[PDB]
Formats: C-alpha cells, structure tokens, sequence
RNA sequence: ACGACUUUUUUGCCUCAGGGUGCUGUAAACAUGAAAGUAAACUUUACGAUCUGUUGAGGCUUAUCCCUAGUGGUAAAGUGU
RNA sequence: GGAUAACUGGCUUGUGGCUGCCAAGCGCUCCUAGCGACGUAGCUUUUUGAUCCUUCGAUGUCGGCUCUUCCUAUCAUUGGGACGCAGAAGUCUCAAAGUGUCGGAUUGUUCACCCGCUAAUAGGGAACGUGAGCUGGGUUUAGACCGUCGUGAGACAGGUUAGUUUUACCCUACUGAUGAAUUUUAUUAUAUAUAUACAUAUAGUAUUGUGACAGUAAUCCAACUUGGUACGAGAGGAUUAGUUGGUUCAGACAAUUGGUACAGCAAUUGGUUGACAAACCAGUGUUGCGAAGCUAAGUCUGUUGGAUAAUGGCUGAACGCCUCUUAAGCCAGAAACCAUGCUGAUUAAACAAUACUAUCUUUUUUGUUUGCUAAUGUAAAAGAGAAAUUAUAUAUGUACCGGUACAUA
C-alpha cells in the first residue's frame, strides 16, 4: 500500500554508481562548442588548489534589500603557473564518434613530461621520447597537411610545469585542450606559432569571466548510509543500532531495488562545478598582488605564515568565488562555459575592497609580519 | 513596502516561550506556528527575525490569554552573519504581537529591535526604542 | 589604512573575523576572538588577567 | 578495511635542528621586596596564604602546519617478462 | 488433518467504489452551461461478502516508525478547450504522473475527528509494501481485577492491569573493492590526383583518449514595479511580463561563525614519593582555553536545443456552396518525449593514436603419418568472377541555361 506521508528520496539517483573515480586528473567530459567566427584560442587550463580566503566586494542591484553596500564573500585560491604546450592532435568526425587521425609533437619537450611516461624514472635508462623528437620537418609538414585535409577538430596537448609547485610529485600532468575559434587552417597556424612556448592563465582567461571547474572530490573512505546518503537515523529503541540501514522491501520483485541508498565510498567522485565567477587574476610579477587601492600595504596572496599545507603561493593565481571540489594540493581544471553567459553576474565588473592575508594556521588574529613586529615591540 | 528579508539564521522551533517586549500587556509569547512555512516530513517549523509567527499568551493580561495571535520576532539569541562582516547576536529572544496584516497590539518596543526586521516592518520601526 | 579597533586592544580589526554581542541594556559589544568571547560569556573581569593590554597599560608596561 | 590509488628515491627525499606561523598565559629561580597577623627586642630580628618585580615570561607548535640543497643520513639487490 | 476455520493469493464482484447512455423535470427563458429523475449498460477490486482451490512435520497473526518504487481514476503546479466565464473569482474538462502533497492535539488504531501553516495538504499498488529492519501499545498463553451469565468448574468477537519478539559466517540480490583473459575474432580505412580486404592486426609496459551502452535533477513560493491601469454601474480589480528575495530538493566545500579533544599549554580535589621543584595514581581524576581534521544549525553553485501531444489555425477537396484533413498537403504550439548538459563505462568478455622496448628479424628448403622438449589447425574451395543512380505513376547521360533541349536503358 501507499506510504503514510510523502517525501522525495534522500540524495540524487543520478550519481549512482557512487564508486571511486577512474582517473585522478579532472578530465573534461565535453568541450564548449566551436564558433567559426571567433579568433582561435585555448578552452581550458589546469591549476592547483592552494587554499581559501574571504574577499570584500562592492555590490550592484538597485532595488535589492542589501543593495550596493559592500559585502564579505568566501573565495578559493588556485595556483596557476604557466602550462607548456607539447603536441597537436587532429580528430575526425565519424558516425561512431570522434577518432584520432594523428598526433604531431614539438621538437623539444620537458623532462617532467617524460617522467610521467616512465613509472620508475629514477632507475630507468630513460629511453622514452628520445628518438622521435628528432623527426624531419618534412614529416611534420606532411602530417599537418594531412590533419588540415581531413580533421574537423584540433586539440593541443598541454602539460603542467610541476617543479613550479611546492608539491612532492615531479611527474607532469598532461592534458588535451580543444582549440575553438577559426577554421582548422587558422587553428593549425595558431598552434604552430604557439608550439614550444609557455601559456599563462591570463592568456586564456580574463577577469570577471564565468568558469567551469572540474575536479575529483575529497576522499573519506567507505562509509555508512547516513554519511553517504543522509537518511534519518532509526529510533533510540533500535536493537541492532541507530545507523542500521533503510528497509529494502518488496517480496515481489524478488531482488534488491538498486535505488536503495547503501554503504560504500564517500568522496573521491568526479564533479563539474559550473558558472563560478573569477573575482581576480593575480600575477607573480605584481609586488602588490593581493594589495588593493583601499589598503595599500604590501601583500601577496600567501597568508601570514603561508597557507596550511601549501605555504607560499609561488606563481600567478586565480581568485575564484566560493567553494571548489576536492582538497588543497589537488590539480583542478578550469574550463570555459559550454555556452557564453549573458547573466547580470556574468556581465558584472568586480571591485574588490580588501583581501585577507591573516593566518589560517592559527585563529588569524594578525595580518602581516611588520604589523606583528609593530604591535609587540620589545622581545628577547 | 517591499517584503524582502534576506537569509537570517534558523532559530526558535514551535512551543518556544519568548518575551513580548511591549505595553500590550502580554509578558511572554508561546509560538504555536509559523506563517508561510515549507512542507516536509523531517522538519519542525522554526522562526527567524524576518518571519511572521502565530503565538498564544501564557503570561499577561486576561483578555490576551488562550487566544491565538500573530507576532513578529524582534530580538534573537541565535547568531546570524550580517553582510557588514560579523556574526551578531542578542542575549535573549523576543517578539511583539500584531494582527495578521501587521498592525501592533502594543505601542512601544521596550528593548532594541534588529534593523533587518525593523526596516522590514514600519509599524515596528515607529515603536522601537533602538534599531540594531 | 584602518577600519576599527579589536576591542580587547587598539589595533585594526579586519572584516569577516569578528562577532558582535548586544547585551540586555542595548549596548553593543564587539569581539575579535572566541577566547575574548568566552571571558565575556563567563562575565569575568578581563583586566585582572596578565596577558591583556588593559593590564599591561594599568601596570605601566606599554 | 585490505587490495587498489597518489608519490618520491642525491639540483632530491628523509631526519632532526634553526627560523616562521601560531597556541597557551607570565616558568623555575632570586629579592639587604611588600603583605591579614604571629613571637621577641626596647622602632630591629625571626616566622607568614599571598602579591609584585627580574618577566608578553616559560612551555608547546607535525604527526595529514610553513620555510631552509642548514645537520646527519639515503639501504635490499630480491622477483616477473 | 489443508479430507476442515482464522492469513495472503485466487475465481466471482452481490456489496463497496468509479464511469456511462437516455430526457420527465430542475436550471430566470432554456432537456443537455451546470444538472438529471423514472430507467437501462459497463468498469474496478481502492471495501465487505460469497468462497474453501493453495499452504495445518509452522508462509510469524494489527498498528506505528523507517525507507523506496510504481500507478492514475489529476488535488495543486504547465499548456489549453467550454461556461449560466464582466473583471475578480470560480466551475466542468483535455493532453498530462514532469514536480510536490506538511506541523501538531486526541486514539492501540486503519479509519476518524479537530486546530495551524500551505501551492495543494489528491487518491491508490508493491504478500492488506516493509518483525533473521526495528518497536511490542493493542487482538491473542499462563498471574490478577470488576461486571454480566453459569448450581458448579467455568464462560463472555465484555471492560481492565501485568506479562523472554531466537539464528545469517551459505547462495543470490544489491552496494562498494580487486582482477587475469579473450584469432571463427576484429577492422568506418590504409598508400602516394591515382591505387588498394583475395588486405591488415606481433606482444610488453605507459600516456593521451574514443564513447557504444547504462544512469540522470533541479523546485516551488512571496513581494514590489507593471498598476490602483485594463474590465466594471459602483464595490472592487487582473490573465501577463520584469525585478528583488526566500522555500524545498541536489551537488560540493570549511575561508569564516558555531559544534567537536587521549595534538597541546594553564588550573585544581584526594592519595603517594622528607620539603622543594618534579611528578605519578583515580579504566579520560576534574576544570578553563583549545589550534588541527571533520562538520551544519554555516557557505558556495544548481543548462537549452530538437522533435512533438493537447489545442488553435492555414491551404483545400470529397459535396456547384462549405469544411483544420477520420482525403492529400501544411503550420504554430506543453513541467510530457529524445538529445544537449552531467555520472559511470572488466555495463563494449569494445576500441583508437602516441612513446619506448623484448641474441632478433627477413627470404628459401625439408618436415608436421622426467609432464614434455622436432611439429597441425580450419562450421566451409573447388570459376568462392562481377562498381552506376534517385527511383521504382519513369530514369540516366550529353549539349545548352536546380532548369531547358537532345539522345540512351
């Protein structure tokens, strides 16, 4: 018979099987659609989650309850040292999907790129990527022409420079990035011109843009139904425990209904956050990078004593609105939105008033080393 | 009047006993229901500053007692985040009885009254000793 | 340059860290820290304690 | 859970140590210091919870904190194809 | 003992529930906007029977909780049609199950009966959903109580109080975790404007990926501005958008607030080490602060195309006129449907590209009539022969400028 009272199910059914993600990297499932009209450009960028801060911003909205009154808002910081481009990929449309035609490589590549292809680079004689790097220019030309003739999609093979990060790992993270804008010939010229060079995040992305964020969530191990799926605990009375499962039910059908919530992995899931606004793009070159016009004292994004588990932010950085999936230290992939965004929030120009650099190692009672010296004065 | 309120923290489940804070002759207010509340098996209805409750009078003048009355929450103990950048809180919880279109039974709100509810309701701003 | 003081002390309070308590008489009291808040919550004479700036000033060590 | 996964194995890494950031709240010690009184001289000498000074002191702060190619380290030599 | 009750199921569907057709009346006038008597036809098993086919060498006998899925006979939400639809209300209704369907009071209780919010607080299925999920309050063991009835023992689909709820370590299922192996198998191309399956394909690590197939998610409300306008005699009073907010569900995250302590400093009670510092002991002695890691009562984020349904139309016959088409031909049009998006993809015993590599590779000849150390298999050979193209109530060339002309099958 029908239930006594009506409520939807706990949790989405659309993320079953709620298993471990296959691959660590935040792989882009689909690219934004190409536009022939637009000039050739990169569609994505990988960066490392460094930590969180809050930022103070001046607001719009005539007719709002809060209105123009400046607000304090949470934000995430994503370290973004330049990626290096190493390959060109040509893909062709078939009824059975996209198929690779060929891949063309740069003449010179990083050791860190090769280090990823070896498992045990330390004990290896390191033969991989040493012969074919030296392939004739005539061969490169023939392959590019072959790609021009038949392919309808061009992707560029880019990789991180891991040595710029403070992380223990030295194996580079390698990724394909589709090229959007122009036709294939213009794309090929753009990639060829770019080839051996390094790509700043500021090349791809401008301040005020809306961005899609691709990352694997924070791992917690294999968890019970309450933790995994949020079901109400059984009453205090219960013989075999309050966190004992949901009742599966049904004598006919004679099987468990898969839609039941059940024990297994919590976290380590692949996730796309969509439409996150860029509040600021910082630059390593700027000596006043986390400073503002309102507060002009010397600040870089790195907190007082550095970030917990991350310390100094080494290079250029993205200050992104709110929460980002996965842990600090994790690679995070930024992608352009699938369709351009015409919303108020998308259009809006951020004017920041303040960026905190107080300690998050402690209870952040102080802001800078100079300020701490001035405050205390005498010491042993 | 624009009825916008912004998100203020959850507080005060039904059955709660709060101060009446005015010369109405009610001394306390016992909240029995919330106006505009959602629907859900798991939930119990809870109040906040911007929200219209329904109450009964346990302590106060005899005409007020046992009768059901509308009220507006004016002071609350539970902290909320103001967008000036601090978590604000009172010591105590208090509301004032009204009619269902928001006209005061009382006439002078003895404590201070939060700004987000005061600027919401004119008839409270008028009567309020201080705006918080 | 500045915004406001830290309430236990003169130095600048940064927005988003602090909390505010309004007392029964309607005076507002601004707290930087959970530690300062607990002393206030316990209703103690903070000026008695050695560490605090008021004590340091009172005992003429500023 | 265990497999599995992320890694690194000498332009590193580990180890401590130093420095940073903090967290706690003013250490021991000494005073020809004060202190409710006490006893013993005819205002000094014995005894005294305590408080103050030297003293934002002393402690603790990587394990899943930060920085430092600062110290000392950095092995088995095994197995499948 | 299912040769025979109480339970599901089953037949039947009287009874219950739901839909009809009719046309005497009602509906100011008016059979049918709304109704509908007196009749008559079905549908269902959401009631209870009738029943005794199944189970009596045991299918655990009510209710609640929890928890999920399915239906539509649609209560609200979307798009509409009709109206006795002035506006505002509101009613009958169609495509519709996309989405939602609450807080309590009283009860052993389904049901019931109120109060309050609300967008509406719809109706149902899943062994009367759900006892190796719980709970054990009720019916329904033995103690006891009162009433009635019984000479009595005792009885009472009379009331009442008290009364052990046993086992998963098996298989599957489902949730998560690993993982070889796979030539009767594959190939959507390969090669320098021309070729080519009667052809290719070792394997080993690793990276980039392909994406069949399977899954899927966002949701409702309020206010104001539109506008005190249209409409209305006045009283009143909007379909619509726009803007700002919030709810519900979801997915994260923890800067920052709160929550959290056998990281850690300080305090203190009793006892013990001569004092002293130092400490220890009381299954965490007990307090105050409490970074860190988790976390919400905290914070962020949560698409738009296609093809359509209902329905309105268009051209237009059948039928000189007419007709939205239950002729052809069309069109716009929904929270429905499929993509898009997003998740998985040892769900495809799937696959591509790239990098480096295993005494080793290539051609010819003879052979394949201690567990081993020369070594054999074909579900198809026997000429395994075969290049238009839209059609197919007409085509294809060729010449002219999709069209015209002239040929050819």
């Amino acid at each position: 018979s029908h239930r006594k009272f009506e409520r939807p199910r706990h949790g989405s059914l659309g993320f079953l099987p709620r298993k471990r993600c296959k691959r660590l990297r935040g792989k882009i499932r689909s690219f934004p659609k190409d536009d022939k009209e637009k000039p050739p450009h990169f569609t994505a960028f990988m960066g490392y989650k460094a930590g969180m801060t809050h930022i103070v911003r001046e607001v719009d909205k005539p007719g709002s309850k809060l209105h123009k009154k400046e607000i304090v808002e949470a934000c995430t910081i994503i370290e973004c040292a330049p990626m290096v481009v190493v390959g060109i990929v040509g893909y062709r449309e078939t009824p059975k999907g996209l198929r690779i035609l060929s891949t063309v490589w740069a003449n010179h590549v990083s050791d860190e790129f090769r280090r990823r292809y070896y498992k045990n680079w330390y004990k290896s004689e390191k033969k991989a990527f040493t012969k074919s790097l030296n392939v004739p220019e005539a061969t490169k030309n023939c392959l590019l022409k072959r790609i021009e003739k038949y392919c309808t999609v061009l992707r560029a093979i880019c990789h991180t420079q891991p040595s710029k990060t403070p992380l223990r790992m030295k194996k580079a993270h390698i990724m394909e990035v589709q090229i959007n804008g122009g036709s294939m010939k213009e794309k090929l010229e753009f990639v060829k011109e770019m080839l051996e060079k390094n790509l700043p995040v500021s090349t791809v992305f401008n301040p005020n843009e809306m961005i899609d964020v691709i990352s694997v969530t924070k791992g917690h191990g294999t968890k019970g139904v309450v933790s995994r799926y949020g079901v109400k605990r059984l009453p205090r009375k219960t013989h075999r425990g309050l966190r004992k499962v949901a009742c599966i039910g049904a004598w006919h059908p004679a099987r468990v209904q898969f839609q039941i919530p059940r024990h297994g992995q919590k976290g380590y899931f692949h996730r796309t956050e969509r439409n996150k606004k860029i509040y600021r793009i910082g630059l390593k070159t700027d000596k006043n990078s986390a400073s503002t016009d309102a507060d002009i004292t010397e600040k870089k994004i790195t907190p007082m004593g550095g970030f917990p588990h991350y310390g100094v932010v080494n290079e250029d950085f993205l200050l992104l609105k709110g929460c980002v999936a996965g842990t600090k230290k994790r690679p995070i992939t930024l992608r352009k939105n699938i369709v351009p965004q015409v919303s108020r929030d998308a259009l809006a120009q951020v004017s920041l008033k303040f960026i905190d650099t107080s300690s998050k190692i402690g209870h952040g009672r102080f802001q800078t080393s100079e300020e701490k010296v001035k405050y205390y004065g005498p010491l042993k | 009047t624009l009825k916008n309120k912004m998100r203020i923290t959850l507080s005060l489940p039904v059955g709660a006993l709060i101060n009446c804070c005015d010369n109405s002759g009610g001394k306390n207010l016992y909240i029995i229901a919330v106006q505009g509340f959602g629907s859900c098996l798991n939930r119990l209805p809870a109040a906040s500053l911007g929200d219209m409750v329904l109450a009964t009078v346990k302590k106060g003048k005899p005409d007020l007692r046992k009768k059901v009355l509308n009220a507006i929450i004016c002071r609350q103990s539970k902290a909320w985040r103001r967008h000036e950048g601090y978590y604000i809180y009172f010591e105590d919880n208090a509301g004032v009885i009204v009619n269902p279109k928001g006209e005061m039974k009382g006439s002078a709100i003895t404590g201070p009254v939060a700004r987000e509810c005061a600027e919401l309701w004119p008839k409270l701003s008028s009567a309020a000793s201080a705006i918080v | 340059v500045k915004t406001e003081a830290c309430s236990f002390s003169e130095y600048r309070i940064y927005p988003g860290r602090g909390q505010k308590y309004i007392a029964r008489d309607g005076k507002v009291y601004f707290y930087l820290s959970s530690k300062f808040a607990s002393l206030a919550l316990q209703k103690k004479k903070a000026a008695k304690l050695r560490w605090t700036q008021t004590w340091r000033r009172n005992n003429k060590k500023t």
